[PDB]
């Protein structure tokens, strides 16, 4: 896989821009979505937790979102 | 940083899966407002929901926060599992619960 680097750069962004607590919170939501939660659900949760200052997080997450859900995630941008 | 590394590891394994008293103290998190409420055993799930509605004045979802053990608490079973996890942990002193609105 050629996108192993693209994961590390995203991990790097999280490690470097998010507070420790915002990471645990995000990890938790991300685990729900991984484990069968809708995309609409996930996005609603993100929007309540991450305002303007955290766009990079949402953006950097886009390519990790599967195509069918990706359609809804992109419009979810402001 | 212990909690931080454990989160970042969780996030990594999740993304890499893109496609292949003895009272229970619950720490509630809602828009940066921490609120600790104790519940006596046996803790009832509907009573916890009841408490959230009263304290915070609106229907809120309970997001159990524990990296790869995190879950949307939907039933007595989910809660008992969280409670068990906390019972057997050497570090955790409270159940952490992020409150979000369903809409």
């Amino acid at each position: 896989a050629s996108a192993t680097e693209l994961l590390q750069d995203y991990m790097l962004t999280l490690r470097t821009k998010l507070s420790s607590q915002e990471i645990q919170q995000f990890a938790a939501l991300l685990h729900e979505y991984r484990n069968g939660a809708s995309i609409h659900e996930f996005c609603i949760n993100l929007r309540q937790l991450y305002g303007d200052s955290r766009k990079f997080l949402l953006l950097g997450l886009r390519p990790f979102i599967p195509e069918k859900d990706s359609q809804h995630f992109e419009n979810f941008l402001e | 940083s212990m909690d931080e590394q454990e989160a970042l590891n969780s996030i990594m394994n999740d993304l890499v899966a893109l496609q292949m008293q003895s009272d229970v103290r619950i720490k509630f998190e809602h828009n940066g407002e921490r609120r600790i409420i104790a519940f006596s055993r046996p803790v009832k799930y509907e009573d916890v929901e009841h408490k959230v509605t009263t304290v915070f004045g609106q229907p809120l979802d309970l997001h159990y926060m524990n990296n790869e053990l995190s879950i949307l608490l939907k039933n007595q079973d989910d809660l008992d599992k969280a409670i068990d996890i906390l019972d057997r942990s050497s570090s955790m002193k409270s159940l952490r619960i992020l409150l979000l609105s369903q809409d």
